């Protein structure tokens, strides 16, 4: 569980299976943990929604029909899976996450599933 | 390179959520209806479920923390709760024909307790009820005649009587978080409360914690380990109270040494009052005893552990308080239900340089609190027959630095406190709430169909 | 809003007196109070402070026992 | 043709759900503990987020609406809330040796206020408390002797005293819906409340709305735009009150023009009473002033805007009320905490045909309400020292049509009201709740594998 | 967002991406908006369930192995994507939605996934 | 609905469509049925999660790349679909459910989707 976030990305890639395990794992003062469990569920579902509206939905890992952007911190192939970590990446990435999402959720499946319709007919 | 996302990634950030308790199982069985206040608190994971973390360091801030204030709002909430259905006391703000004592108990216990007599509502509405009871000096006040007094609260704040079935025993509570939220757990022993902590685990069900209630003195708390620890948000700020944690348990034995008797006064229906009766045999003041030389050596290792900040040679001195309310001017606390205030004056008249019986300091008992400045309501601490004795460990302290404007000449300390939240920070020093996001995307030369 | 200092006053060598700071516009209990003094053409001086919670204070070494600063929570003063 | 469904389609229908407020940010900071009642109300979307709609028309019904009654149950709920912990008043239903006044203030303010004197509970239980206070004539009542009176409520309904920390300032509230639910927002300016509205937007966080509290007169409300608007569920039904909205703001200045003094009576513990003291200097009645000719021209544009329904030439006439409780027979309202009832008699003695100082109508103050017929509890409106002045805009009115059974001969109006819900409908006229379903399926020649 | 429900069906088809965007978008009197968010979640999930039990589940658009019914308002191909709107359709459709559902949820995947098993074996 | 749990497994297999129908089917004392509906939703979602993290997710039925274990009560092919029922099975199965789950959720898709990546690249 979250075993070694300080291990590099290529090492950490081996299992993505326990952080997704205990992430659900099965009166006033009694109202509260209800109010907490409910948004834990909402966060899980916001996730699964942002996921399904991407070509992903297929759990955990998912290749995608959009590449990279130079300016988005031009770096190298061995410099990150072998020399970096996760937050280490997303703190940098904080500055561009939004339009990343925006282009996935639009320019992908919407085009992709409409093109699919254009062949799911013949 | 294309893009590809990952669900379950190791990334989180600074967030604070609502959290829930956990009170294990062997506490659950003791028959007699309700306990502390954990009514629906769910038992503890019977195994230590923690994960050490490899090559990760991030920054704990014990004052920028939150779960301390979570537990604070929680405990004043359940404070309100605890007594909410308990017995009212509105027919006590009544005139009080009183007097002192009649027994050979020295001026050491002269009067102080009072033998007041007065009328009262009966079970019914008509009849009055000539009665009498005994009270600590600090529950009463003169009014300009023989000896008619008032209770301290009756010009400020109504008062309810705690249900006697309640017991004031702090019980280890495991605060446990929801998912998506983790608790980073610092695991070095040298973390002055602020900054990044390398040695860390991840945890959800924090250890069993007793919310000990005391001023100046910190009781039954957690140990430090090798080199006793001290923490301040910025001690150069003298006004920032200093909180210290011991690696060494201080033996303390407190005793209210008189055999009391209880009166189920009938101010009925239903609502029954509980008064003091006359006392069995001799009368002696509550107090506490502590091992002299262990005290000596702990304050040694302390004064060793401070001049690091204030030059290996500086003039140290301690003293009795700077004058506060009885809660802060003395070691206020509870033992066995009733409430002590200990004259901690005796343990600080000292001056420290560079590198036999046992101590008996007395405490006086009070029954009328309205704690956390939560006035508008007071609690009557009901009596307990027999005597009271109290084993405790002392593990930390709250202190105040004098601002002797020099350069680093003489600096002197006293037992601080007042703000109760520190007794929580003093076991919250080691935790941080983090919101994890299982999502993380990376470029890579991978195509879809 | 602000604060209410009592007006100026004369007394006598030896003796003793009491001075009032009335607080309006917020939380008397939260926050903390300090006192300060400027003598005849003089660099100002610190006097002392009180947290209005429990009541804890700290009198600087040269003014301990000299001064006695207090609060009343109900009057918010 | 096969079938194929679509998620996100533009289809909804007539439904009504639970909704939540929104109270923006700059309201959040004003230190001093609690506000209006929005304790957990979440701030406003700082950008106007709305979507105009193309070639859509559907039917708003301002009376078949719901969020009006939502806000009504909400506000009586928080009414109950507001005072729930505030100070009780049970020791006031007591005999009252009274009298009138002693100052040169004319029969225009003769007596009316009363100088009652009576005993009272002390902080304690024993002692009584001979005291005295000043009251508006409508808070008291004779009983068959010198001058002993009763409070109006003491034969009907207990009374609590509002916590003084409460303030009676309506604050713009943004009612905001959940998803799956949308608010259709009518955007023409000529929508007599009923029927389909072509010019529409879709919205979720409705504008900031102050829940102004008044009878007959509508205060600080929303404007109409070009041609002032009028609405009735079916005005031919005279009994259907008529609600009107102005395109023109009416200046109104109200004033309670006496410098009061407050008494923190001590009926302790805790519970402190707040009485009227003697008044500073002269005494004059509260009242209000309004710009004469603006009044003239607004009632012009109105009487122009009505004969459309009642023939371009009909006999119009206005009058003072048909006799109701003080709430409906006068302009009842609050300003600056205390509660006015204005003799709106003066602004209607008029008759209208076809196509200089300023008006001073007086109001009398009352402190004892039990509003929304919610008897069983009354509220003591506590005093305010100093004087009170009140800037307000008047933007609408509640009226009653006389049923002069003729054909269309003479029709005459008076300020109606009573049912408070209209002051909400009068800003709810422009919204409808719709439940969207993102699903919609269509046939089409498409095959799966 | 719900931009122009009055634009015809073929025009409206272009994006089905924002109505599914803000549809989640991330003490008494405090109990209520909890009671509201919860059934918003239930409505979303009732949807996703009715969706997955159909061959669809694949978000937004989904072709299906059942055709049309004459009587169900015989009309034309250009009369609806070019001349009609959404509610405009479903108000008509109100009279037949139920057995539509019934036949999808049964006669489809149940047959379809069992036949699939009959080939997911060899 | 749960029609004949006493009918054998091969008979019962015909429809698995109504037990999944009414399983959602669309003040104190008022707090309670809220507290009940919420965990009904959580149970449904715990299900769908345990489902998606398996190669399944595809509703109802789902073949899998792990076989049998001898010791796990060696029996026969006609002895169970023609002679047994559901609880009848799971009461036996109570003794091994855990590592069954454990091996599915790990040794399957994690390997399977990583191998897929190893071909979803070329
Ligand atoms: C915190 O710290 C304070 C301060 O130290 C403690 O206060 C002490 O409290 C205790 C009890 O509360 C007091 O004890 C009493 O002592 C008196 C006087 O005894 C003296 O004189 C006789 C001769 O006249 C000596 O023989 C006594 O020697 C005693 O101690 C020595 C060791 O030092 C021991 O070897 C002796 O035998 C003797 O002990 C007892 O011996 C036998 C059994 O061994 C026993 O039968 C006998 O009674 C002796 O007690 C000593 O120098 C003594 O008279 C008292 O007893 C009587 O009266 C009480 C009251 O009615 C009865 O209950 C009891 O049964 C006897 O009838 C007490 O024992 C002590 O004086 C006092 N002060 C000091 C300085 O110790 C607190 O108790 C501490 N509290 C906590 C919580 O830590
Ligand atoms: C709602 O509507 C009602 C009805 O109109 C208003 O009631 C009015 O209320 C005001 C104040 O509340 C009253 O004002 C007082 O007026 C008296 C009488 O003044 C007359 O006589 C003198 C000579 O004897 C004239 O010079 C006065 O002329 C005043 O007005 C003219 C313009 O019309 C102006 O040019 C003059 O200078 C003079 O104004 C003032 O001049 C100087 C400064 O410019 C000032 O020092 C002086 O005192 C004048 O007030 C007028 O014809 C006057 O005596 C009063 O003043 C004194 O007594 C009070 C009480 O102690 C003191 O507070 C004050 O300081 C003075 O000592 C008042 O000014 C007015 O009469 C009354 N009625 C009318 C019809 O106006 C409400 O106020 C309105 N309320 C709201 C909320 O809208
Ligand atoms: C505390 O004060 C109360 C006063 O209400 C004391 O109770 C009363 O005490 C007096 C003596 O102080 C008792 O008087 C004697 O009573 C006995 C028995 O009735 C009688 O034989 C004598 O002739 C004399 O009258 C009185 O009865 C007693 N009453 C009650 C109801 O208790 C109490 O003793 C005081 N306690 C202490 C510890 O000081
Ligand atoms: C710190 O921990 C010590 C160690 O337990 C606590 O001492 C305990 O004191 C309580 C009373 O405050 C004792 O409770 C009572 O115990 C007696 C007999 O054991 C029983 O008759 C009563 O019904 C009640 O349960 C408790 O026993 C005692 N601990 C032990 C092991 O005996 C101390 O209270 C703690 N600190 C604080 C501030 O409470
Ligand atoms: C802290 O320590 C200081 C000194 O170490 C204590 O100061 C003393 O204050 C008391 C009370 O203000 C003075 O007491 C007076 O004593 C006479 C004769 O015994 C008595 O009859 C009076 O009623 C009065 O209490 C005392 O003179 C003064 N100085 C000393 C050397 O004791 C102070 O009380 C301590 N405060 C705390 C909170 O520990
Ligand atoms: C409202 O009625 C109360 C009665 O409770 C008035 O209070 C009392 O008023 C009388 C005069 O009406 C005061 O009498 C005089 O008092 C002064 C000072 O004590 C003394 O020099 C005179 O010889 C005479 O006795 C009386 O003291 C006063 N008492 C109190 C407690 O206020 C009050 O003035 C009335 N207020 C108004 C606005 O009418
Ligand atoms: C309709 O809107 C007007 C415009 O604000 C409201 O007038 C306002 O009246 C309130 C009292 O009812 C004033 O509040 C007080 O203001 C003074 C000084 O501003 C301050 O000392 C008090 O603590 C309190 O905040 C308010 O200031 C005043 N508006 C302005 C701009 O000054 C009117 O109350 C509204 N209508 C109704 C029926 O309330
Ligand atoms: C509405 O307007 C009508 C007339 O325009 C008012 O009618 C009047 O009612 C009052 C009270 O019932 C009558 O008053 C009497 O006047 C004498 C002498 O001034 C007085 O001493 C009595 O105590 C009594 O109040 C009055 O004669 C009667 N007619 C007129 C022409 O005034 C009515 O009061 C108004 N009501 C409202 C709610 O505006
Ligand atoms: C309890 O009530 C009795 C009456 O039953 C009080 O006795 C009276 O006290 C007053 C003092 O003001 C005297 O004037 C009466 O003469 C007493 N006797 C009576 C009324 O019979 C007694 O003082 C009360 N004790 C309290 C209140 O502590
Ligand atoms: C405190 O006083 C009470 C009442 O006198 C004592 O209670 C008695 O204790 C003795 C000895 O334990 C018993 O034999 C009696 O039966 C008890 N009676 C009652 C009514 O309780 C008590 O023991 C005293 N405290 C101590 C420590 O002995
Ligand atoms: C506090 O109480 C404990 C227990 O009553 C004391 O510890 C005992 O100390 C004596 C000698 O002082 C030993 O003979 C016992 O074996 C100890 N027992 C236990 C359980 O600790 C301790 O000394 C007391 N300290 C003070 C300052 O009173
Ligand atoms: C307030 O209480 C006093 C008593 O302290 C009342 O004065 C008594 O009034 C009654 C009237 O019925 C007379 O019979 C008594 O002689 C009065 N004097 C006493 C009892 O000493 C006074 O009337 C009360 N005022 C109220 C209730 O308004
Ligand atoms: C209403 O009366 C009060 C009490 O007399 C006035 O308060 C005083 O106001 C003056 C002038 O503003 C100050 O100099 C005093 O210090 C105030 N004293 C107190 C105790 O408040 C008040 O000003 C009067 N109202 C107005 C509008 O002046
Ligand atoms: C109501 O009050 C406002 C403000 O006090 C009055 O408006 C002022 O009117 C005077 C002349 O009447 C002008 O000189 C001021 O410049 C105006 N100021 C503001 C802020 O409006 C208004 O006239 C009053 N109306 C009545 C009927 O009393
Ligand atoms: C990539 O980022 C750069 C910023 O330097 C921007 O100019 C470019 O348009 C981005 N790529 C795309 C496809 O928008
Ligand atoms: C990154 O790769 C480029 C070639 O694409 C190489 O020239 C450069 O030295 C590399 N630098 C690092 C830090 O990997
Ligand atoms: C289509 O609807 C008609 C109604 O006229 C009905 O007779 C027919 O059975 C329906 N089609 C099927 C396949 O049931
Ligand atoms: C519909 O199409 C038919 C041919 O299938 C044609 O005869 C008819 O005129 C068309 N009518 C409309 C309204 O589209
Ligand atoms: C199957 O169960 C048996 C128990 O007899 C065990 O020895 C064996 O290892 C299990 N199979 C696998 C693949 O672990």
């Amino acid at each position: 569980f979250l075993g070694a976030a300080g291990s590099t990305m290529g090492a950490a890639s081996m299992t993505l299976t326990v952080q997704a395990r205990n992430l659900l794992s099965g009166t006033v003062w009694g109202i509260k943990q209800l109010q907490a469990r409910v948004l834990a569920v909402e966060r899980y579902l916001r996730d699964q929604q942002l996921l399904g509206i991407w070509g992903c939905s297929g759990k955990l890992i998912c290749c995608t029909n959009v590449p990279w952007n130079s300016s988005w911190s031009n770096r190298n192939l061995s410099e990150i899976w072998d020399n970096m970590t996760w937050l280490q990446w997303d703190k940098e990435i904080s500055n561009y996450t939004q339009i990343i999402y925006g282009l996935l959720e639009e320019s992908q499946n919407q085009q992709e599933k409409n093109e699919q319709d254009l062949l799911a007919l013949d | 390179l294309w893009v590809t996302v990952y669900y379950g990634v190791p990334v989180w950030k600074d967030a604070e959520t609502t959290l829930f308790c956990a009170s294990d199982a062997k506490a659950y069985e003791t028959e007699k209806h309700n306990v502390w206040a954990t009514h629906a608190c769910v038992p503890t994971d019977p195994n230590p479920q923690e994960i050490h973390l490899e090559n990760v360091t991030e920054e704990f801030n014990m004052w920028k923390n939150n779960m301390v204030e979570q537990m604070h709002t929680d405990i004043i909430s359940l404070w309100d709760q605890s007594l909410k259905p308990c017995v009212k006391l509105t027919p006590l703000c009544v005139t009080l024909q009183c007097t002192n004592v009649t027994n050979n108990i020295t001026d050491d216990m002269r009067g102080e307790l009072k033998n007041c007599s007065f009328n009262m509502t009966t079970e019914l509405r008509d009849k009055k009820q000539k009665v009498y009871s005994l009270f600590y000096r600090l529950d009463v006040v003169q009014i300009n005649s023989n000896k008619e007094y008032r209770l301290i609260n009756c010009n400020t704040s109504a008062i309810t009587q705690a249900c006697p079935k309640v017991s004031f025993e702090p019980i280890p509570i495991h605060y446990c978080a929801p998912a998506g939220f983790a608790i980073l757990k610092c695991k070095d022993k040298k973390f002055n409360g602020t900054g990044p902590c390398p040695s860390v685990s991840t945890v959800q069900c924090t250890h069993g914690i007793k919310p000990v209630v005391s001023t100046q003195l910190l009781l039954n708390g957690s140990l430090a380990e090798e080199e006793v620890m001290i923490r301040s948000e910025n001690i150069t700020n003298n006004a920032k109270n200093i909180l210290v944690q011991f690696n060494t348990p201080v033996q303390i034995n407190c005793t209210r040494p008189n055999n009391n008797t209880r009166k189920s006064i009938r101010i009925g229906p239903g609502q029954a009052f509980y008064a003091t009766g006359d006392i069995i045999g001799d009368i002696r003041q509550a107090h506490c005893n502590v091992s002299k030389a262990t005290w000596n050596e702990t304050l040694g290792k302390v004064v060793k552990q401070l001049r690091k900040h204030f030059g290996n040679n500086t003039i140290i001195r301690f003293a009795n308080s700077s004058g506060g309310d009885l809660e802060v001017t003395t070691h206020s606390f509870n033992c066995g239900g009733e409430f002590f205030y200990c004259n901690t004056s005796g343990l600080f008249n000292s001056t420290w340089i560079s590198n036999n019986d046992s101590i008996t300091l007395p405490c006086r008992i009070k029954q009328i609190i309205n704690m956390w400045q939560r006035i508008g309501q007071a609690m009557y601490a009901p009596p307990i027959q027999g005597v009271i004795r109290c084993v405790s460990n002392i593990t930390g302290l709250i202190l105040t630095r004098d601002g002797g404007s020099t350069n680093s000449t003489t600096e002197t300390f006293r037992p601080g406190g007042g703000d109760m939240r520190d007794n929580w920070r003093s076991e919250l020093y080691k935790y941080k709430v983090v919101k994890i996001e299982p999502l993380g995307v990376a470029p890579t030369r991978c195509k879809r169909r | 809003a602000g604060l209410m200092q009592s007006g100026a006053v004369m007394k006598n060598s030896g003796a003793s007196v009491r001075v009032s700071c009335q607080a309006d516009g917020y939380d008397f209990i939260d926050y903390v109070i300090h006192w300060f003094r400027q003598r005849r053409g003089e660099g100002l001086e610190w006097l002392g402070w009180m947290n209005p919670s429990g009541g804890g204070t700290n009198y600087p070494r040269p003014f301990q026992g000299k001064v006695t600063m207090t609060r009343d929570t109900s009057t918010e003063t």
